[PDB]
C-alpha cells in the first residue's frame, strides 16, 4: 500500500529499554492479565503455576544487578525490563506494540488515515497509513512534530 | 572485598486493580446478630429552674440525643439523614437473642434480669439520687422478665424512646425465621431430584421444631439484564460457563486409545507411498481431549454461552463429527458465521456431488442458511425430513419452579433423530458419485463408515449427554435467557471425534456433593444479587425522595459492584450504570426497607426538633416582644408557631443567589422570617441583651454576600448567669426582638417510656443446610433415563 | 470526564473489530482520548460562533 | 440591533430527540437482508451504544 | 462517549473579557473607518488628483 496518497512511520526503539514505560505498568498489567486468566479456570495445578508466575514478575518488579568496576562490586536498583530471559524478546515486541497502540490514538485527533499495518521486530517499529486525500510536506512535518 | 549502591529515584504507577473471585470462593453471608439495643436517645441530668426563674434543691433527668454532630446546611442535614438510614440498615439485625444481652436489676423485688446494662445503670442513678420520688424506684422493683417455656418465648423490661421502641419491635415482628423441620428440608429440595431414582437421599439426623433457618431470596430478574447490558451478560455467561466445567465428570475407564485406533488403522488400509485425505481423519483422536470436548460441550450449553469453530477444510472427518453434533444439538447456540461456514463447506464437498448438483452459490449474508434452501433443492425423503427437523430444531423456554429453562424436544433425549440422519446415510452410502472419481467415494465412504460403525454407541453417548444435561439444568436459581453471546469458545472437531470414537458401557453421573456445591453456589449468588439489588433500590427511592439533589448517582452502584467480588468496576462506564439507576428507579422496595423509610420519613422532622446545636430558623419583627418562660432556660428568645410573617428559604438563597430580596428587606427595616439550618452561641450575659446584638450580626450580609460567616446568638436567663438579681429587684418582664424558631426539649417519663419486648427463646440457626444430608448414586450401568430405559447399554 | 479505558473495554469486546476485516489484516479501535472531546469542544463552538 | 443564528427553541432543551431515539432503537432491531451476521451484530451493537 | 455529570460555564471574568476585547474590536473597526472616510472626502475635496 506504498503510494502517492500514504505515508509510512518508521521508528527505533533500541534504547527504550531503561524507559519509564518498561517498569510498573507493564508487569501489573501482566498480573492483572493473570487475575483475569485465574478466574478463567477450575484446575489448581494451573492456578499454583500462575501464582508463582505472577509472583516472578512481582520479583522482577525490583532486581538489582552485580556489576564489577575493578575489584570492587556495584549494585544498583534496576525495576524495570531487558534482555537476557525466555520471556523478554516477545514480551518486548509486546510491549512495543502496545506502546505504539497507545501513542496512535493522537494522529486520529488532526488525520484521517487507515491503519493498513502495523509491525514490531525488537529494536525498531513501523506502521503504514492512506488517506483520504494526496500528501504534502506540511503534513508530514506537522505530523513528525 | 567490598560492595557499592547507587540509589535511584522512580515512577510509582498506581491501578484501580478491581478486586475479583470466582463463584466457588464466594462466601454466602455472615448474618447479622444483634449488639446492644440501637438506642437513639438517652437520658440524663440537667439543672432545673422554678418559673420565677430560679432554682431547686433538685435535678431532673431529660431526653437527649446520642452524638450530637449535624452539620450546618440543610442539604448536609438531609446527606446526615441519609447517612442515618445507610447506618439503621447496615445495623437492621436479621435474628436475635435477648438472654446474651440481658443483666440483672440490682432493686428488683424479686430480684429479675432486665435488657440492657444502660437501663439498669440509669435506674442504680435514680436510685442513688437524694431527690426522687419512691414510685419510680417501685416501678423498678415491679418490673420483671416474664417467661412462657411452652410456647419458648420471654418478655424483658426495657427503657427506651418511643420511636426506638419502633424499630426494636419491628426488627421482633418482621425477624426472618420460620419453624424448621425435615419436611422443609424435602420441599426445599426440586421435584425432579426426588423424582430421580438415579439419586438417593437420605439423613442421619432429626431437627427439632426449636430449630430455625434462614430461607433464600431466590427472586428472578427484576432489571431483565439479558436486555442491552450485554458486557456483564457476556461475563456472568463465561462465569457460569466455567462454574459449569467444574461439576462435568471426569470420564472413568475408557476403551484403550491404541487399541481402538489400530482398528481404525486397520479397517483403513494406508498406504506408506500416497498423501491419501484418510490420514488427516486420525488428526487429535487422543485422549485429554475426548475429556475435554465432554466437559466444553456441557458446560457451554448449560451456562448457555455460544462457541465457535476452528476447523481444517482438508480434514474431512472433522467435518463428520460435526454433522452428528450440529443435527443433535440446535443452531442458535453456536454462534451463526461458523456453522454457516462448516455446513456450507459440507454440502459443497459430500452432498451435493452423490445427487449430482451444482456445488452452491452461496452468499455472505443470505438470509437462509444453506440447509434451509437445500431442504427444497434436494429430491431425497429422508434428508428432507432431516433438514425440515433441522429447521424446527430449538429449545423450548418453559417456565418451571420459577425458573426458565431452555429444555429439549424429548425426541431428541431419547436418540431418535439419528435414525432419521443415519437412514439417510445408508440411502447415500449405496450412492454412486457420477460425476466423481472412485478414489473420493472410497476416502468419503470409508471416513463415513467410521462413524456408521458407531450407531448404537452415538445414541447412547447422546442419552446420557441429555441426562447429565437435564440433571444439571435442574439444580439452577437463575433463568436461563437464549440471547447469543459476545464471546465464544473455539471448538476443535478433534476432541469431538476422539468423544465419540472412546466411550463404552460405562456412565458417569454427577456425584451428589458436585450437585450440592453447584445448587448452593448458584443459590448464594441469587441471593446476593437479590439483598445487593434491595439494597441499591432502597437508597435510590430514598434520595428520589429526599431532593438530594447535588449527589451523583455513581459511588452507590460502585459500592453494588463492589460487593459482587467479580466484576470489573475500575472499567465500567458511567452511562451503564446510569442506565441500571434507570431501570432500578422504576421497582418497589422490598417491605423491610420501605417501612423503615416511611418511619424514618414521619420521625426525621420530630428528631430534628432535638439536637441542641441548631435551631431551626429565626423570625425578625423591629419590635419589642416577650420572652416565654422555661425551666432549663429562664427567659428565651424561643419561638414555636413560625405564623404571621412570610418566610424566606436559605438553601434555596444558595441554590439561586438573589441577595436583592433580604437587602431591599434589611434597608427599609421590613419584617421577615428566615427558614434553614442554623448555629448560635449561648449567651449567658444579659448586658449584650439590652444592646440587641442578635440583629447586629447581619449587617455584614449585605457587605460581604457570602452567608458562611452566620452565627446567630442565644439569649439564655436563668439562676446561673451572673446577673440574676435584676429581675427579682427592678420588677421588669424581658422583653426582645428576634425571636428564635426552635423547640425544646421533651421532659423524660420513665413509666411511659418503659416498655416490654417479647421474643423467641433459645433457638438455634443453620444454614449450610446440605450438610445434614448423605447421598449417594446407583451403580452407572444400573442407571435410568425419563423413558424409564437403560441408558448406555450398546456394546 | 470519563476514564478512557471503560469505552476501550466495552467496544473492544462487543465489536470484536480485531476479527472484522480480514485476519490477516490490520483493524483495532480509534481515538477515544481525551485532549480531542475539548478540542472538539472548542473548534465546533469557535465555527459556530464565527 | 445585532443578527444571530438561533435554535428552534425545541432543541435548546433536549426534548425532540425523544423521537430519534425511538427511531434508533427501532432501526436496531430490524435485520440487514445483505448484510453479513458478525458484521450486524457488530454494527447493531455498535449502534446500541450511543 | 465520554462525558457526563461536570458542568463548566463560563467564569464572569472571562465573560467581562471576552465582552471588552469584543467591544474594542468593534470600536477600533467603527472608529477607524470613520477617520479612513473623512481623510479620503477630505483629499477628494481640495481637489488633490
Amino acid at each position: 500500500f506504498l503510494s502517492n496518497n500514504s505515508m509510512v512511520l518508521y521508528t527505533d526503539v533500541s534504547q527504550w529499554d531503561s524507559s519509564q514505560h518498561n517498569t510498573q505498568p507493564f508487569r501489573k498489567g501482566i498480573i492483572m492479565g493473570l487475575d483475569m486468566l485465574a478466574n478463567m479456570t477450575n484446575d489448581a495445578r494451573v492456578i499454583q503455576t500462575l501464582n508463582l508466575y505472577k509472583q516472578t514478575q512481582i520479583n522482577l518488579m525490583d532486581s538489582y544487578v552485580q556489576i564489577p568496576d575493578g575489584n570492587v562490586i556495584k549494585k544498583i536498583q534496576y525495576g524495570a525490563v531487558a534482555s537476557g530471559e525466555k520471556q523478554t524478546k516477545a514480551a518486548n515486541s509486546i510491549a512495543n506494540l502496545a506502546l505504539i497502540k497507545t501513542v496512535l490514538s493522537r494522529i486520529s485527533n488532526k488525520y484521517s488515515f487507515a491503519t493498513k499495518i502495523i509491525r514490531v521486530d525488537g529494536d525498531d517499529n513501523y506502521a503504514v497509513l492512506q488517506f483520504n486525500t494526496e500528501v504534502t510536506k506540511q503534513m508530514v512535518q506537522d505530523v513528525s512534530n | 572485598v567490598q560492595y557499592e549502591i547507587l540509589q535511584k529515584t522512580i515512577p510509582t504507577f498506581e491501578p484501580k486493580e478491581s478486586i475479583l473471585k470466582k463463584l466457588e470462593d464466594i462466601k454466602p453471608e455472615q448474618v447479622k446478630k444483634q449488639t446492644k439495643l440501637f438506642r437513639i436517645f438517652e437520658p440524663r441530668q440537667l439543672p432545673v429552674y422554678r418559673a420565677n426563674g430560679e432554682k431547686e434543691l433538685r435535678n431532673r433527668w431529660y431526653w437527649k440525643l446520642k452524638r450530637d454532630t449535624l452539620p450546618d446546611g440543610d442539604y448536609d442535614v438531609r446527606e446526615y439523614f441519609l447517612n442515618l438510614y445507610d447506618q439503621v440498615l447496615t445495623e437492621m439485625p436479621d435474628y436475635l437473642l435477648l438472654k446474651d444481652m440481658a443483666v440483672e436489676n440490682k432493686n428488683s423485688r424479686d430480684a429479675g434480669k432486665v435488657v440492657d446494662s444502660e437501663t439498669a445503670a440509669i435506674c442504680d442513678a435514680i436510685f442513688q439520687d437524694e431527690e426522687t420520688e419512691g414510685v419510680v424506684r417501685r416501678f423498678i422493683a415491679e418490673m420483671r422478665q416474664r417467661v412462657q417455656a411452652d410456647r419458648n418465648v420471654v418478655n424483658y423490661p426495657s427503657i427506651l424512646h418511643p420511636i426506638d421502641h419502633a424499630f426494636n419491635e419491628y426488627f421482633l415482628q418482621h425477624q426472618l425465621v420460620e419453624p424448621l423441620n425435615n419436611d422443609i428440608i424435602f420441599n426445599y429440595i426440586p421435584e425432579r431430584i426426588r423424582n430421580d431414582v438415579n439419586y438417593i437421599l437420605n439423613m442421619d439426623r432429626n431437627l427439632p421444631s426449636t430449630a430455625r433457618y434462614i430461607r433464600p431470596n431466590l427472586l428472578q430478574d427484576r432489571l431483565n439484564l439479558h436486555d442491552n447490558f450485554e458486557s456483564l451478560w457476556d461475563t456472568i455467561t463465561t462465569s457460569n460457563y466455567i462454574l459449569a466445567r467444574s461439576v462435568v465428570p471426569d470420564l472413568k475407564e475408557l476403551v484403550s486409545t491404541e487399541a481402538q485406533i489400530q482398528k481404525m488403522s486397520q479397517d483403513l488400509q494406508l498406504e506408506a507411498l500416497t498423501i491419501q485425505s484418510e490420514t488427516q481423519f486420525l488428526t487429535g483422536i487422543n485422549s485429554q481431549a475426548a475429556n475435554d470436548c465432554f466437559k466444553t460441550l456441557i458446560a457451554a450449553m448449560l451456562s448457555q454461552r455460544t462457541m465457535s469453530l476452528d476447523f481444517v477444510t482438508t480434514n474431512y472427518m472433522s467435518l463428520i463429527s460435526g454433522m452428528w453434533l450440529l443435527t443433535v444439538v440446535p443452531n442458535d447456540m453456536f454462534i451463526r458465521e461458523s456453522l454457516v461456514a462448516c455446513q456450507l463447506a459440507i454440502i459443497n464437498t459430500i452432498i451435493y456431488p452423490a445427487f449430482g448438483m451444482q456445488r452452491m452459490h452461496y452468499r455472505n449474508g443470505d438470509p437462509q442458511t444453506p440447509f434451509q434452501i437445500a431442504e427444497q433443492q434436494i429430491q431425497n425423503f429422508q434428508v428432507a425430513n432431516w433438514l425440515h427437523f433441522v429447521n424446527n430444531n430449538q429449545f423450548r423456554q418453559v417456565v418451571i419452579d420459577g425458573v426458565l429453562n431452555q429444555v429439549l424436544n424429548d425426541n431428541i433425549r431419547n436418540g431418535h433423530v439419528v435414525n432419521q440422519l443415519m437412514e439417510a446415510l445408508m440411502q447415500l452410502s449405496r450412492q454412486q458419485f457420477p460425476t466423481m472419481p472412485v478414489d473420493y467415494k472410497r476416502s468419503i465412504q470409508r471416513g463415513i463408515l467410521l462413524l456408521s460403525n458407531r450407531l448404537g454407541q452415538l445414541v447412547d453417548l447422546t442419552r446420557l449427554l441429555a441426562y447429565n444435561y437435564e440433571t444439571l439444568m435442574a439444580c439452577i436459581t437463575m433463568n436461563m435467557q437464549h440471547v447469543q453471546t459476545l464471546t465464544t469458545e473455539k471448538l476443535q472437531l478433534t476432541s469431538v471425534t476422539s468423544l465419540c470414537m472412546l466411550i463404552g458401557n460405562a456412565t458417569v453421573i454427577p456425584s451428589p456433593q458436585t450437585l450440592f456445591h453447584y445448587y448452593n453456589v448458584n443459590v448464594n449468588f441469587h441471593s446476593n444479587y437479590n439483598e445487593r439489588i434491595n439494597d441499591a433500590v432502597a437508597i435510590i427511592t430514598a434520595a428520589n425522595r429526599l431532593n438530594l439533589y447535588q449527589k451523583k448517582m455513581k459511588s452507590i452502584v460502585e459500592d453494588f459492584l463492589k460487593r459482587l467480588q467479580i466484576f470489573d468496576i475500575s472499567r465500567v462506564p458511567d452511562d451503564q450504570m446510569y442506565r441500571l439507576r434507570d431501570r432500578l428507579r422504576l421497582l418497589p422496595v422490598e417491605i423491610r426497607r420501605l417501612d423503615i423509610f416511611n418511619l424514618i420519613l414521619m420521625n426525621m422532622e420530630q428528631i430534628e426538633r432535638a439536637s441542641d446545636k441548631i435551631a431551626q430558623g429565626v423570625i425578625i419583627a423591629y419590635r419589642d416582644m416577650q420572652l416565654e418562660r422555661d425551666e432549663m432556660y429562664g427567659y428565651v428568645n424561643i419561638a414555636r408557631n413560625l405564623d404571621g410573617f412570610q418566610q424566606i428559604n436559605l438553601e434555596e438563597l444558595m441554590r439561586t443567589g438573589d441577595y436583592a430580596q433580604i437587602t431591599n428587606m434589611l434597608l427599609n427595616n421590613q419584617p421577615v422570617a428566615l427558614v434553614g439550618a442554623l448555629p448560635f452561641i449561648t449567651d449567658s450575659s444579659v448586658i449584650s441583651l439590652v444592646a440587641k446584638l442578635d440583629a447586629t450580626v447581619f449587617a455584614q450580609i449585605v457587605k460581604l454576600r457570602k452567608v458562611d460567616t452566620l452565627k446567630p446568638i442565644l439569649y439564655k436567663i436563668n439562676s446561673d448567669s451572673n446577673d440574676f438579681y435584676l429581675v427579682a429587684n427592678y420588677d421588669w418582664v424581658p422583653t426582645s426582638t428576634t425571636k428564635v424558631y426552635k423547640q425544646i426539649p421533651q421532659q423524660f417519663d420513665f413509666r411511659a417510656s418503659m416498655h416490654m419486648l417479647t421474643s423467641n427463646l433459645t433457638f438455634t440457626v443453620y444454614s449450610d443446610l446440605l450438610a445434614f444430608v448423605s447421598a449417594d448414586t446407583v451403580e452407572p450401568i444400573n442407571a435410568v433415563a425419563f423413558d424409564n430405559m437403560r441408558i448406555m447399554n450398546e456394546l
